[PDB]
Order: C-alpha cells, then structure tokens, then sequence
C-alpha cells in the first residue's frame, strides 16, 4: 500500500557526465531502500542496500543517499555500461509490490530528424491474401516520434504496430518501423497510402505516400 | 556465489512446467532464495521465497495457489512449478538470493541469469520473407512475417553488409505469430549495380531463406 | 464466445422485454443483445430487437482489431449500462460523430466520450448512412429482428466495478494527463487545456480510463496489471440446457455451499456433487492502472477514438 515512484521514467544524460536518479516513497521507509541495475538482457544486479551501503564488488562511482521519503542513486561519472534501467526497492514491509517502476538511462545527444521511407506491399506477398505497408523512421533523436497512417486521407486506428531499435552505439540515434496490415480486399479498395511523421527535429510534419500503381 | 537456471521453454496453455535454479559456492541451508518474474516490457514482480533450512515457503498473495516453490538441500536447488500455465505466463523468470531485514521484508543480493518461458497455442512455423523495395542514399529491407517462436536472425549478403543495418524487435501479432523487419541504408549509386540479399534464419523450424531485394 | 446463452432467435417483434433480477439472468440478457434492444425501444422509437442469431459475440467493433472482446466476460460500456454501473446517454445534436467506423446500415452504435458514453439510435425501418450523419429508410430492417451486424461498439474498452478515489487524487491525475497532451485544447466539446489558437475538431485515438469523475483521464505513458479477483461477480450460475438460474436459485448457490461448481467455485464458495452450477467468467481479471505515480482501479479502461481540437 506504500508506493515508490522513480521520476523521471527516462533520464537522458551525457556519457562522462553525472547521473542522479530519484526514488520517492509515499510513506517513510527509514533506510530500508535498495537499488538495482538491469543491463540489456542480463540478470539484475544489486548496487545499494540500506539506502547508502555499496554492495559487494560495485564500483565507487555509484553512491547511495537519503533516508525516509527521498532517495537518490548517483553515478559520479557515467560510463558506457552505465546506461541501463535502474530500480529502487523498499523492504519496510513485504507488500506485493515493493519495487519502483524503474528509470531508464539513455545517452543524451543533439536533436536529429528521422529520414522517412515508405514501402508498398511486395507483389509476392499480395498474392497470399494480406498487404503489409511499412514506414521506416531512420536515425533520429530524441526517441519521441509520432507516426500516423492515412489511407485515402482517412486516419487509421488499430491496424499498425511500431518497433524501435535500441540506441546506436556509434551515433546514439533511434530507428522506428511502423507496419500497417491490411487484407488484399481492403488494400485494393483504396488508392493513396500515406505515412505521416512528427518529430522535434522537423519544422513541419513529413509525409511519404504512394498510389497503388 | 552462483545461481544457474535451467534453459528456455516453449509450452502450450494448460500445461505443467518446473524450472530450476542450481546454487553453489555458499551453504544453501540458511539463505533465503525466491523467484521473481518480469513480464514482457514490464518491471519486476516477486512470486515467493523459501528458506531451505526449515522449509518456510511464503508466496506473494497474487501468486498464491498458482505455483509451487520448493527446495532440495542435497542439490542446493530451488524449483518453480505451475501445474497449469496460461498465456499470460509468458515472461522471464529469475531466481535470486534474498537477505532479510528482521521484522521487515527483504532485498535481493544475487540473481540467476533468467529463464524465458513462452506460453502459446501456436505451433512452430518458419517465417515468410517479403522484400521492401527502395522505389542520394536509398533504403531497402526485408519483411519477416508469421514465425513462431522467437528468434529469427537476419543478415545481409551472407554477413558482408554490416553498416547501416537495422533489424527491429519482433512483435506478437493478434494471430500469435511474430513479425519483424530488417532494413539497410545504401547509396543510390549501387542499386542496379550491387546485389542485395537478406538471409533469414529460424532455428526452431530448421528454415533458412535468402531473398533478393530489387528496384 | 458467449458467457451463458447461445444466440437468440426472436419471433415476436413486439414481445415484452422482462426486467429480470438475477445477476446471471441479466447477464444472459446482455449475452442476447437484449440490453441494446431495450435501448433502441426506450430512446429511438424502434420496434423489435438487434442481435438475432448473433448475440454479443457477433457485435461489430471499430477498430476491428479489438482485443477485449476475445474475452467473453469483459463488460462493454453498453453492458455496464444494463447492470447499473454507468449510463449510455442518448446522443444530442452537439455530440460529435467520429469518422472511421463503417457506419452504413448500423441501427445502434456507441462510443465513449470524454465526459461519458453516448449512443446513437435509428427508428423502425431505418438505418445509418455511410457517413453516420443520418437515419434513412432501409428495406432490410423491416423484419424488426436484426442481426448483430447492425450493432457497433466503437473502441477496445473494458468496464468493471471500480474502487473510488478522492477528488484530490483525481485532480492530481487530471493535471498529469494535461501535461502529456499540451497541444490539445478540447476533447469532445469539453475544455482540456486553455488555448489561443484552437483548430477544428479531428479524430483522436487515445488510451483513457474512467475513474468515476466528471471526465475521463486520457493517458499516454501508463501501465496496467490484471488481478483475478474471483469474487461473486466472477461466477455465473446456470441450469444446463435451460439457461441461467433465478435470483433465488443463484443467491442460494452463492450462500449455501450446496450446489455444483467448477474447481474455483468450490474453492471459494462451497461444493457438493440436478441443481444449478456456477462457473468463472472467462476474463483476465480486474484491471489496475499505474499513471503518473498513482495506482487506481478504474471503472472503465480502454483505447477509443474521440474528437479533439489542437492549438494554433
Ligand atoms: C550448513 O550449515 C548447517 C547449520 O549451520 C550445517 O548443518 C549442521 O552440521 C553440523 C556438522 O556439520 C551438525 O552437527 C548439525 O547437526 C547440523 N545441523 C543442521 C540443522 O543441519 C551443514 O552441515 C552446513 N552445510 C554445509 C555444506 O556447509
Ligand atoms: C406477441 O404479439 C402480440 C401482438 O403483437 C402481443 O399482444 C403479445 O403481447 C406478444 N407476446 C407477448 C409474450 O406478450
Ligand atoms: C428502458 O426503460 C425501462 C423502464 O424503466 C428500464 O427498466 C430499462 O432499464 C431501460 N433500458 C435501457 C437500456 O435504458
């Protein structure tokens, strides 16, 4: 019944810089707070327990502080492996959900606009009953991008799925793909298929479209 | 201190599973061990912990009646067991070693590597591969559609084209099948000169497909 | 699939519509699209029924990609209407009809709105134009026993018994939702953010929850968990071959410990193995939402299309 929120949900901070993650509790938990790091696709690792006691084998550049209602995980100078999801966890009682929701640490960089591509369904696929239309947002930053599909100028709902890559190691950008899925019946009943992309890095929304041809 | 978990599982809803966590390099009888689940794209949930000494087993109320955690001191090993899985059991599962805090709860001072448990009525099915045609720099890719289970691995020109490649995380469709794209950026010059071939792999189905992408 | 009752076959288009009392009785009503039938009679001067041969499991959805209807036991907004948890109001002239659904020929459609739930009906012998603007004479409605294809529920929505939250935490939520949608001015006619330049209304697909207050809480970055609560609403009682049990027959079975049930019914209420049987409704549970640092159990939760105006 005692709730822990880690805000922000995403902290964007430059490598080499200093990272300060917050964990705030809804009721005092004294110093019964622990902190975990969760690497991409590995096991979690304990960093801090007791709000400030460094766990065995953890680099000095991680430090814990706080007691009561405000807790901070600080990383003194960020290294490459340090970009990961960080969880806070209380043990004042043993409720069903003593974990915060986690904060994701990402590499901060300069705003970069996506390059947009749209692909019509292959002929080979269209013969098997379904038409899949793919929009590609390439190498942009920040991750927050908004993508809308419009067929014959009508907005779409329910017929698309977005996927995002992890951050590039070289330029630290993201790429996104949106796939719009339609049956040959519906796909052939319409003429203009248009991908509309909105992002901090564009002055105005970008459209890429095709006619069934 | 090492917690080593059993391998990955693909199971049908309505079925039984036992997954194990083998412990070593510390006396297994007086440390609490327990199991934590990470549902796809969610955070961490504890399921239940056990003290192998007196066999005191305690579950999270949400998991009570759904599972059995048990221990075997001779083998220093914990077990997690469902007698009937649902498709919402699809998750990663960790064993971990706990430390107590007297009257209070616990923290997790050591974690096993994870076990991915997928639960789905789908049979194994290899991907179908459709090209994304390109229509300065141009983009092109391969659509990889309706396979089960994960993973697939996509390469380009038998691994020679490595720069500018994005292979996306797959998605679960409404049909139960996974779907996923791989794209490349390429200079405009090369199309009509260079040949572009994506090579798709799906180990579970023993399928390998090579598709040529074209103007 | 269906909860209890297989597809209705009406023949008396003027037949009485009984107010039943059992939970499992009105559940079987809901199952037979009869709640939507009663709606059209009360508000739109319509003779008969919708749902013939089809029932609830053949109602149409927009988008067609709807996941909560793959669970028979999740309540659509019309269904919570027949059980008393909310009101699906008759459409006014100000209620904006949202573009995108295939409206042509529907006799009843419903959408969640920013401040409630609105239904539009058609009279006897009429159905909707393609745009959805009007009701016009239709030959295929003359029967007055119309198929489920004529009922449209806009959205992927689930409704449930809610846990009330205080005003303070509602305001506290309303502000976070404003923070994640700063270039919105109004939704469905209601002021969302203060603006100067506000555009014309346009389609707006969004996730939202109803927390039992003056309007919905629309959400961008939220999280949901489902808790199998296996309480008394989670079971329906029925007589195999002759349909649901009576208010009596059901209430005795949720109290006596004497009747038949499935594994979960015996475990929580009491078995003895004719008589009525009660079983769990097929659903993933009660939904709980995590948004902006609060954990709430809303009245309704889903992803629907509304009308909103943008900043200029
Ligand atoms: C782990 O520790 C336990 C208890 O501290 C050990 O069990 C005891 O072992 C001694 C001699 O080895 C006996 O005299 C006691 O009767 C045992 N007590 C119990 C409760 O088992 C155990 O041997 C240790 N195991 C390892 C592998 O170190
Ligand atoms: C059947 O129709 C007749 C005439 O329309 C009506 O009087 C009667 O009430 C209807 N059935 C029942 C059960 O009332
Ligand atoms: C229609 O009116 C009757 C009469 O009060 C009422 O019992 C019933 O609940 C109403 N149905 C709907 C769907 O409003």
């Amino acid at each position: 019944e005692i709730v822990l929120t880690q805000s922000p949900a995403t902290l964007s901070v430059s490598p080499g810089e200093r990272a300060t993650l917050s964990c705030r509790a809804s009721q005092s938990v004294s110093s019964n707070l622990a902190w975990y790091q969760h690497k991409p696709g590995q096991a979690p690792r304990l960093l801090i327990y007791g709000a400030f006691i460094r766990a065995t084998g953890i680099p000095a550049r991680f430090s814990g502080s706080g007691s009561g209602t405000e807790f901070t995980l600080t990383i003194s100078s960020l290294q490459s492996e340090d970009f990961a999801v960080y969880y806070c966890q209380h043990y004042n009682n043993w409720p069903p959900n003593p974990f915060g929701q986690g904060t994701r640490l990402e590499i901060k960089r300069t705003v970069a606009a996506p390059s947009v591509f749209i692909f019509p369904p292959s002929d080979e696929q269209l013969k098997s009953g379904t038409a899949s239309v793919v929009c590609l947002l390439n190498n942009f930053y920040p991750r927050e991008a908004k993508v809308q599909w419009k067929v014959d100028n009508a907005l779409q709902s329910g017929n698309s799925q977005e996927s995002v890559t992890e951050q590039d190691s070289k330029d630290s950008t993201y790429s996104l793909s949106s796939t719009l899925t339609l049956s040959k019946a519906d796909y052939e009943k319409h003429k203009v298929y248009a991908c509309e992309v909105t992002h901090q890095g564009l002055s105005s929304p970008v459209t890429k479209s095709f006619n069934r041809g | 201190v090492q917690l080593v978990q059993s391998g990955a599982e693909v199971k049908k809803p309505g079925e039984s599973l036992t997954i194990s966590c083998e412990t070593s390099r510390y006396n297994f009888t007086y440390h609490w061990v327990g199991w934590v689940r990470q549902m796809p794209g969610e955070g961490l949930e504890w399921m239940g912990i056990i003290y192998p000494g007196d066999s005191d087993t305690r579950y999270s109320p949400s998991f009570q009646g759904q599972i059995t955690i048990s221990a075997d001191k001779s083998l220093s090993t914990t077990y997690l067991h469902w007698r009937r899985l649902k498709a919402s059991d699809t998750a990663i599962y960790y064993c971990a070693r706990l430390k107590p805090a007297w009257g209070r709860g616990y923290y997790f001072d050591y974690w096993g590597q994870g076990t991915l448990v997928t639960v789905s009525s789908a049979s194994t099915k290899g991907p179908s591969v459709f090209p994304l045609a390109p229509s300065g720099t141009a983009a092109l890719g391969c659509l990889v559609k309706d396979y089960f289970p994960e993973p697939v691995t996509v390469s380009w020109n038998s691994g020679a084209l490595t720069s500018g490649v994005h292979t996306f995380p797959a998605v679960l469709q409404s049909s139960g099948l996974y779907s996923l794209s791989s794209v490349v950026t390429v200079p405009s010059s090369s199309l009509g000169t260079q040949t572009y071939i994506c090579n798709v792999n799906h180990k579970p189905s023993n399928t390998k497909v090579d598709k040529k992408v074209e103007p | 699939g269906p909860i209890i009752c297989a597809g209705p076959i009406h023949s008396n288009k003027s037949a009485d519509i009984p107010h039943l009392l059992g939970y499992s009785e009105k559940i079987c009503q809901i199952d037979r699209l009869i709640h939507v039938s009663s709606w059209l009679r009360n508000h739109s001067q319509f003779q008969g029924y919708v749902g013939q041969r089809g029932g609830r499991s053949q109602v149409s959805y927009y988008p067609a990609e709807n996941s909560y209807s793959r669970w028979s036991g999740l309540l659509s907004p019309c269904d919570a209407d027949w059980l008393g948890m909310l009101v699906v109001k008759k459409a006014k002239g100000s209620d904006m009809i949202v573009p995108g659904p295939s409206y042509k020929g529907k006799v009843f459609f419903e959408r969640p709105t920013f401040d409630g739930y609105v239904g539009w009906g058609c009279g006897s012998g009429k159905s909707r134009t393609e745009s959805g603007e009007l009701c016009s004479s239709d030959s295929g409605t003359s029967s007055g026993l119309l198929p489920s294809d004529r009922v449209l529920w806009i959205g992927d929505v689930a409704c449930q018994p809610m846990t009330p939250i205080p005003e303070e935490t509602f305001l506290e939520l309303k502000s976070f939702s404003q923070s994640e949608f700063p270039d919105i001015c109004k939704i469905d006619g209601i002021v969302f953010n203060q603006c100067e330049g506000e555009s014309l209304p346009q389609p707006f697909d969004v996730a939202w929850m109803d927390v039992g207050h003056s309007h919905k809480i629309i959400m961008r970055e939220h999280k949901t968990k489902w808790v199998q609560e296996s309480s008394s609403k989670d079971f329906v009682c029925y007589k195999e071959g002759t349909g649901p049990c009576s208010e009596s027959e059901e209430k005795t079975c949720k109290t006596s410990g004497s009747c038949r049930g499935d594994m979960q019914f015996c475990k929580v209420a009491g078995c003895e193995h004719a008589k009525c049987r009660c079983s769990l409704v097929h659903k993933p549970g009660e939904v709980v939402v995590s948004y902006g640092g609060m954990r709430v159990r809303p009245k309704c939760y889903g992803f629907s299309r509304m009308m909103a105006t943008l900043e200029v």
